[PDB]
RNA sequence: ACAGCCCCCCCGGCAGCAGCACUCGCCGAAUCCCGGGGCCGAGGGAGCGAGACCCGUCGCCGCGCUCUCCCCCCUCGGGGG
RNA sequence: GGAUGAACCGAACGCCGGGUUAAGGCGCCCGAUGCCGACGCUCAUCAGACCCCAGAAAAGGUGUUGGUUGAUAUAGACAGCA
RNA sequence: CCUCGGUUGGCCUCGGAUAGCCGGUCCCCCGCCGGGGUCCGGUGCGGAGUGCCCUUCGUCCUGGGAAACGGGGCGCGGCCGGAGAGGCGGCCGCCCCCUCGCCCGUCACGCACCGCACGUUCGUGGGGAACCUGGCGCUAAACCAUUCGUAGACGACCUGCU
């Protein structure tokens, strides 16, 4: 699975009903994919994993896009997962700041590819949850829980360092 | 009177790495740093104007060493600015690193 | 161009100079690096310098005198760092080489002339302000240059020559400020077409 | 500019007086329009002012099979005392309006030219 | 050393992206590298921003961190923050520029001349001062 | 409280609406118009009709007018409804 | 395209013009990121840098970064001094 | 004449810092100019290279402003600065010009070559043979041959010759 911004889907599956029960149970997952093919791709891999189904066997009912419900409002979203490592299989609990649960999740994403080295394929997304100020674990998202926070920027390097490309002024960082 | 035309540089043919595609050339309009900053100088005239041994008739005046390949830009090349070029024949490869002038000529504004 | 471009070579990082000035020399413009001693390179002195002490090692073993030439002063240093970028064994190569001229120090062609910067190679912005760096000039000196103490001596006076030449325009400078103070009214209806069109804030 | 022709070609003059362009034709695709105008509504451009008026005339070379003498008298061109009239008739009507607004007769004194710095890309016409 | 501080009300200049040349009001601060970031009366609603593109401002606006467009938009408009931008030496800066750059070919002109004749006039007063400068004769 | 924030409300009202305040989609029988740059111009007897005669302005397709009559608006009979 | 290479990756071939791609790339050699690309990790006095492929293991590190489990602490932890 | 072609306005300069800079000014110290301490300004650099300067149609009537302590001299003579590769720059004295050149106006004229390209500069370009025209100036060495033997396979080298 590769990804871009993902976005979370509410996949909804069942199996086909046959003469031994005529209405299978329903089953929901959250899926943060980047498409709606992804997304049930990832839900019958995940329904293979935990129940006894198959694609071949059952059919997705519903499958739609999870919009947030407050994109306006920072918040802090705690992240249950598991990957395989290169010697091994571990569980973790991560914590970031993001307006979106989707762009929490690839947030995490990115920070598992960047730390652990971790792709895509390895990681398997258990539990989102937003998280009060208070139930923070993670120092580098608690310090950012001050009313009245408050840095400047320090060394500001310049990004247009081609236009011009040739000069006579040296650039200033402060600003 | 005055230039009346924005010089270029012959930067080189089209090419692959170990390929060069000699029918197109790719010019470096000066201060044209940019790929939608091109978009003035598409479909423009444009010369290559060198000197030779002997003399060679001018229109409108009299024979002189000067001598001209003309073509014209076709597209936009890459994302810094560079432009295509078709010329009558094909550019000699003495000019690699030398003037073009773009003459302004089909304007739209 | 049609000009000289003239750079300053201080402040520099060399191998971003040099793929600079390579591609300027290979669009058949005129390049001239001033303060070859005032480039630096990343990373630290010690790495830098045994990077050259590698260089010098490397050599002919049938016969050193055809050898790799190493070359010890900073200007020939980036000379030979541009040559590695460009195709050096093409008659187009060797005319863009010849294209470019290096110096220690600043010379009397090029020390009453205004100086470029390439941004995109200074260490400033290019470099962390917690990395180390080493210079070209302390490098060339203790790897085998010989005139570190002589054009630290020249550009000193060069320096205090500039020093008098600056004051001098400033207080041109000042005298032209004082002589727009003094003459406004007949000034102001040419400010105003200026402050109209955005000239002259 | 005054009026398109019905071939396309523009007919222009910036009057004699100014620039040396007296009423001649031009191609559309080799002038840049420039934002300055002046309102040059309700004048009266001649009707006899068309592509047959403004077509070159030839002489050569009828009663003269081989050259071997000179057959270049004639190429000087002259000016038709006409054309005079029309040219005077024209810029009487449009000076007045061009000497209306400040130093727009300057602007068409000058020619165009391209600054070392200046670009045409970034140029606003 | 620092004078402008990334902080809930501070009012700080977009340089590029979307909304470039526009004034905004930091609300809130994201991981170090986003700000919840409002302009009600500058026509940039509520979204992230990096703080890369934002150039800091003198302007402090007193609102609590992540209020609603009603308080910025009150805050902004009492000591109005786009007549005390517009007074700027910044803002003018960038006004300066932008009518230099929409400058027609006649605008150009004049401006030719006028500079002209101006840096004549200058230029003989400066002479003048420097002929009367050069007057100096004291042991 | 001399600021605010979140949820449920007894219920909302107005505008706008994947916004022309560039927050976040998939699309077009639920889709059309206009413009620019580049390359190209292969083919050569298409006439069922007059019994062709100046080189077939022809087939398919899409249209307009007349073989009816009233009006209306500009030009000085022409043009537009 | 992999610098180079019988076999790898893409793709198979009449002579050409235009458009677009594949695998692979876009500091300079060398066409193309001269994007105001995004988030992190990392300093190496043998750094690292792309299938085949052209060099490495067990074992360590109070270098730094994440994570798991457990424990102590205003009924005053921990570390220092007595 | 022969040949080689490029190019198509210039920037005549602080040192530098980057978790900071720049400009200006009153008191202390060093030769009337600089260095500090104040104080006042600017800082998404506006005393800004995203900048500055010059700006080319030419003339003729013709007025108002800028100037008139002004511009030109391939005109002479004198001085000074510059040595890192000074190959450059600046200042005076005499003489000879025009009151023109810069802005806004008045006035008409120039081949207006009948739509069309290589136009427009550097430029009196570089280089080579040759003719004419004047002025001011110069009258030499190297090599072979010979000799040496501090040298030597041969070349080369060290030497001598009214
Ligand atoms: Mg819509
Ligand atoms: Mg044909
Ligand atoms: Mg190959
Ligand atoms: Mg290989
Ligand atoms: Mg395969
Ligand atoms: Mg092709
Ligand atoms: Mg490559
Ligand atoms: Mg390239």
């Amino acid at each position: 699975k590769a990804s871009g911004t993902l976005r979370e889907y509410k996949v909804v599956g069942r199996c086909l009903p046959t003469p031994k029960c005529h209405t299978p149970p329903l089953y929901r997952m959250r899926i943060f994919a980047p498409n709606h093919v992804v997304a049930k791709s990832r839900f019958w891999y995940f329904v293979s994993q935990l129940k006894k189904m198959k694609k071949s066997s059952g059919e997705i009912v519903y499958c739609g896009q999870v919009f947030e419900k407050s994109p306006l409002r920072v918040k802090n979203f705690g992240i249950w997962l598991r990957y395989d490592s290169r010697s091994g299989t571990h569980n973790m609990y991560r914590e970031y700041r993001d307006l979106t649960t989707a762009g929490a999740v690839t947030q995490c994403y990115r920070d598992m590819g960047a730390r652990h080295r971790a792709r895509a394929h390895s990681i398997q997304i258990m539990k989102v949850e937003e998280i009060a100020a208070s139930k923070c674990r993670r120092p580098a998202v608690k310090q950012f829980h001050d009313s009245k926070i408050k840095f400047p920027l320090p060394h500001r390097v310049l990004r247009r360092q081609h236009k011009p490309r040739f000069t006579t002024k040296r650039p200033n960082t402060f600003f | 009177s005055g230039r009346l035309w924005s010089k270029a540089i012959f930067a080189g043919y089209k090419r692959g790495l170990r390929n060069q595609r000699e029918h197109t050339a790719l010019l470096k309009i000066e201060g044209v740093y940019a790929r939608d900053e091109t978009e003035f100088y598409l479909g423009k005239r444009c010369a290559y104007v060198y000197k030779a041994k002997n003399n060679t008739v001018t229109p409108g005046g009299k024979p002189n060493k000067t001598r001209v390949i003309w073509g014209k830009v076709t597209r936009a090349h890459g994302n810094s600015g560079m432009v295509r070029a078709k010329f009558r024949s094909n550019l000699p490869a003495k000019a690699i690193g030398h003037r073009i002038r773009v003459m302004l000529y089909p304007s739209r504004i | 161009e049609v000009q000289v471009l003239v750079l300053d070579g201080r402040g520099h990082l060399l191998g971003r100079l040099a793929a600079i000035v390579a591609k300027q020399v290979l669009l058949g413009r005129k390049v001239v690096v001033v303060r070859c001693e005032g480039i630096n390179i990343s990373g630290n002195f010690y790495r830098n310098k045994l990077k050259y002490l590698a260089f010098l090692r490397k050599r002919m073993n049938t016969n050193p005198s055809r050898g790799p030439y190493h070359f010890r002063a900073p200007s020939r240093i980036f000379w030979r760092t541009v040559r590695g970028m460009l195709p050096h064994k093409t008659k187009r190569g060797q005319a863009a080489l010849d294209r470019l001229k290096v110096f220690d120090g600043i010379p009397p062609p090029y020390d009453k002339k205004k100086r470029m910067v390439v941004p995109a190679a200074l260490k400033v912005v290019r470099l962390k302000p917690t990395r180390k760096f080493a210079y070209l000039g302390r490098l060339a000196h203790e790897v085998g240059w010989k005139y570190q103490a002589v054009t630290a001596t020249l550009e000193e006076k060069r320096k205090e020559k500039a020093k008098i030449h600056y004051r001098k325009k400033k207080q041109l400078m000042r005298l032209r400020k004082q002589a727009e103070k003094n003459v406004e009214k007949k000034i102001d209806k040419y400010t105003e077409v200026l402050k109209t069109h955005g000239l002259l804030v | 500019f005054l009026k398109q022709l019905a071939s396309g070609l523009l007919l222009v003059t910036g009057p004699l007086v100014l620039n040396r362009v007296p009423l001649r034709r031009t191609h559309q695709k080799f002038v840049i329009a420039t934002s300055t105008k002046i309102d040059i509504s309700n004048v009266k451009i001649p009707k006899h002012l068309t592509d047959a008026y403004f077509k070159k005339k030839k002489l050569r070379k009828p009663r003269h099979q081989e050259g071997e003498i000179f057959d270049t008298e004639k190429e000087k061109y002259e000016i038709t005392e006409q054309r005079k009239i029309d040219q005077k008739a024209v810029d009487s009507q449009i000076l007045p309006k061009i000497k209306a607004i400040p130093q727009l007769q300057g602007y068409l004194r000058s020619v165009f030219a391209l600054t070392n710095g200046i670009y045409p890309h970034k140029l606003v016409f | 050393v620092f004078r402008r501080f990334v902080e809930v009300g501070r009012v700080a200049y977009v340089s590029f992206g979307p909304h470039a040349g526009k004034l905004v009001a930091i609300v809130d601060v994201i991981d170090q590298n986003r700000a919840l970031v409002d302009g009600p009366c500058t026509q940039v609603r509520r979204q992230a921003m990096p703080f890369k593109c934002m150039q800091l401002t003198d302007f402090i606006l007193k609102f609590p961190h992540s209020a609603h467009q009603k308080y910025v938009r009150q805050a902004w408009q009492k000591a109005d923050i786009n007549t005390k931008w517009a007074a700027t030496r910044w803002a003018k800066k960038i006004e300066a520029r932008e009518r230099k750059a929409k400058m027609t070919d006649f605008d150009r002109f004049k401006v030719m001349k006028a500079k002209k004749m101006r840096n004549r006039i200058i230029k003989n007063e400066v002479k003048k001062l420097q002929k009367a400068a050069l007057l100096k004769a004291s042991p």
